[PDB]
């Protein structure tokens, strides 16, 4: 009973580090949508909007 | 995010198609064409009674 109650005491404290890992790298995604949003949206503007139209 | 957002907005302005031109300078290029076919149709009925 111990050794079972150990055993899963662990496993969260050994699993949280994949968890942090997959928020970060889809954090670090989030970012490089944004940019290629933000790259996007300044064409849209500047190209399209502001200097040709 | 908040940049994408208004940049979105502001490109946009209220309509699911696309912005480029300035809508109330559009529909005044538009009316302006069309009060002008107008005067262009008086004038040639005007030109084919002379």
């Amino acid at each position: 009973v111990l050794v079972g109650e150990q055993q899963q005491c662990q496993d969260a404290k050994s699993q949280q580090k994949e968890q942090m890992l997959l928020l970060e790298k889809k954090s670090a995604a989030y970012s490089q949508v944004l940019l290629r949003c933000l790259t996007l949206l300044q064409r849209l503007l500047q190209e399209h909007r502001l200097k040709t139209q | 995010n908040k940049d994408v957002d208004m940049l979105c907005d502001t490109l946009y302005q209220g309509g699911n198609q696309l912005l480029l031109s300035d809508q109330e300078l559009t529909e005044q290029f538009h009316k302006v064409e069309s009060q002008l076919n107008k005067l262009n149709h008086l004038l040639t009925d005007i030109l084919a009674d002379v």
